[PDB]
């Protein structure tokens, strides 16, 4: 879960000419960026260790990805040339016991059901 | 142009009669929707052929209608009458009178469906 | 779930020497309590109708039981000769998100897990 083997497959370029960027999601929003660099030649793996944070009952998803450093005849400095995603944790299901009534209504052609303020 | 009063009541198999529907109605073409509760009627079949007489009556026009209470259903692929299991012992009957052709009469409707009957159809 | 065919299984008693009850009981408490009587000779199969309440999500089990409407010389009136019960509904089980904390300290010899006024 903390632990990323990143694979350089370049032929002719060092990873560490791209920002690397890992951010941790909480139910979709967003709650940790980190910047890092990592040295990897053309066809070498390079291990990653991300420190977690203590999670709640919300489903967490883990982001990695790698950009322009600089400017670049055809882009501009931050685009994003690859990224990864991965599930850290699924989340917590609550079920709640609902003690409130519904009423019913029965004619000729229609059901009626009322709960709250809304029928159908 | 002038409002009419509409009544309907319902005739029991006994004879006793109810009110269901007293209301002034504007002269418009309209279709009027009514949902009415009835405790333990006595329900419609082939062995006991019960009906109840809706009245309805709008100025001076009257009409009457004969309906029985009875539900056909499919429960798991039976059929049902009422909640029990139905068995269609049937004939195909073509409205044929050798003097008249097509042209048949009551007297001769009453003997057909009479030797039907005394013959478990 | 309303609908229960009683076999009476005496060689030469008629089930109408006996008291019919029915109980419902909503996580074990009774909620409901009717009394029945019901002809039925040696062999044969009856019906026995029993009216349901409304029920939430609890879990809800019905028995039904015969007894000695009068004394007899071998037992009082009151003892019960047969009795079956039923599952009527399964309960609906709740799911709470905890947003509290847990503290943890680790020694020699002892881990030590404590959680509002209780430690592991």
């Amino acid at each position: 879960k903390d632990t990323y083997e990143v694979e350089n497959r370049y032929l002719f370029t060092n990873l560490e000419m791209f920002d690397g960027a890992w951010k941790i999601r909480k139910d979709g929003e967003v709650i940790e960026e980190k910047t890092f660099k990592i040295f990897a030649e053309p066809g070498e793996k390079r291990l990653l260790k991300i420190p977690l944070p203590e999670m709640d009952d919300s489903e967490y998803f883990l982001e990695i990805s790698f950009s322009l450093s600089e400017d670049t005849p055809w882009a501009e400095k931050g685009h994003v040339v690859a990224w990864e995603q991965f599930l850290l944790k699924a989340p917590a299901f609550e079920k709640k016991s609902i003690s409130d009534g519904v009423s019913l209504r029965e004619d000729g052609k229609h059901l009626t059901v009322e709960a709250k303020d809304t029928v159908y | 142009e002038e409002e009419k009063d509409l009544e309907v009541t319902l005739i029991t198999p006994d004879g006793d009669e109810k009110t269901l529907v007293k209301e002034t109605v504007k002269p418009e073409d309209r279709v009027l929707s009514f949902a009415f509760d009835v405790k333990d009627p006595k329900k419609w079949s082939a062995e006991t052929p019960h009906l109840y007489v809706l009245k309805l009556k709008l100025g001076e026009d009257e009409k009457k209608v004969n309906f029985g209470f009875r539900k056909i259903e499919i429960k798991d692929g039976t059929l049902l009458f009422n909640g029990k299991p139905l068995y269609i012992k049937g004939v195909n009957r073509h409205e044929f009178d050798p003097d008249r052709g097509h042209a048949v009469t009551v007297e001769r409707m009453i003997q057909d469906i009479k030797l039907m009957k005394q013959h478990n159809i």
